[PDB]
């Protein structure tokens, strides 16, 4: 339950700024992964590089 | 140390097995092989029969000995280690103590956050001007 | 010793039976682990799941 | 000149499908990451349509 | 698209608006924190208790 | 029953080695050999590799189970 | 057209000089990147760096 839930997570503006770009790097790591093909696939599904 | 010890005693037990002098169904293939080196291609009666047994023991030992070190010292060691990490975190008291850090690097950390926040401000200004 | 002639007859029987399972059901793993194992070539994890 | 004129329509249609395959996946990631932040989800997906 | 993502961060008032508070899921993250903090101190009492 | 435990335990350990795959320079001879019986005389390539590595597994499993069964139930048992 | 033919000769020629670069590549490959990257076989990402 703790892993599924997010936010705030800091409430003060200088440490909020680092938090957004740290989350953006999480986002961008998964697009680079996905482009090469290497995501955490859900059960009984099929890769994006396989469908192209 | 613990797995290093288990592995010492497992290495005696595997060789202690070899001495018990067993003979698989699949002895035909090497006895046939031996006949080929003898004829178609005394001491020779036992010692070539023996070299033949030696080839099948070269295969078993060629596997089990690396398998013992991978099993214990790579795999179980590691999983043992990751599991045992959880017991440290039980002690409430030690959490303050664990996370002690040098004063210089505590000092630098704040400065480095300040200095970033300052230069992304000035960046944004420069970009606002040429809009 | 008589019950270790029998054992070596079992080793082949399951070798024969897993062999049939392989061409039928390798397909699910292949199309799902494809880009994880770098657009195969011979796929290492899919081989490891058979073993 | 006729052989190459016949290929024009199904190459164009194949480009249409392949775009529908790529955008829906990038949107999967936009949904996993940023489902907890509503302004950011509406900012990022509009960005994905722009770039696409 | 990765390039595009850094362009969001070029206005400096926007951080607060972007990361608006849920508030229900964000609230309950503090009760999940409190509860696991209690589950861990409780666990440490059973751990002393079993000599 | 002291020795029934000892073999029961050891046989199960023998298995979890089995699932780790290695074969160093020994594998050479089988994977040379399948080219002469199959091609000369992909899912297909995946298959033949599994059938090759089953052969040398089949070599050690024909010995290694008997050795464990015999050792704890006969050799060390009559001493005990 | 005489230089398009010369271009054809270039392409073919550069298959025999890249034998030098792949034999020093394979040396890194064998005591590093093949057993580093899960016991190859022919690994795609190794095959990408020489192409």
């Amino acid at each position: 339950e703790l892993r599924r839930c997010g936010a705030d997570i800091p409430s003060q503006e200088a440490d909020k700024m680092f938090f957004l770009i740290e989350k953006i790097k999480m986002f961008n790591q998964d697009i680079e992964k996905l482009v090469e093909g290497e995501e955490v696939v859900r059960e009984n599904e099929t890769r994006l590089y396989n469908k192209i | 140390v613990k797995h290093t010890a288990k592995a010492e005693n497992m290495i005696q037990l595997q060789f202690r097995m070899e001495q018990m002098v067993f003979c698989q169904d699949q002895i035909y293939s090497v006895v046939l092989k031996k006949v080929r080196e003898e004829i178609f291609n005394s001491f020779t009666e036992i010692g070539i029969h023996l070299n033949a047994y030696f080839l099948e023991t070269s295969k078993r030992l060629a596997n089990q000995i690396p398998f013992i070190i991978q099993y214990f010292m790579l795999r179980e060691n590691g999983d043992s280690l990751q599991k045992a990490m959880m017991q440290i975190l039980q002690e409430k008291n030690r959490y303050s103590w664990l996370l002690q850090e040098q004063s210089e690097t505590a000092t630098k950390r704040r400065i480095l956050k300040e200095r970033i926040y300052r230069l992304t401000q000035a960046r944004h200004a420069l970009c606002q001007f040429s809009s | 010793r008589e019950d270790f002639k029998n054992w070596v007859g079992i080793l082949a029987t399951n070798t024969q039976k897993v062999k049939n399972i392989i061409h039928e059901e390798v397909e699910k793993y292949e199309k799902q682990y494809r880009g994880k194992e770098l657009l195969g070539f011979v796929n290492y994890k899919t081989f490891e799941i058979i073993v | 000149h006729q052989y190459i004129q016949q290929l024009v329509e199904p190459a164009l249609s194949m480009l249409q499908k392949a775009m529908e395959i790529i955008q829906q996946a990038f949107i999967n990631v936009a949904k996993k990451h940023f489902g907890e932040f509503f302004n950011l989800n509406q900012t990022v997906q509009s960005t994905i349509e722009d770039i696409k």
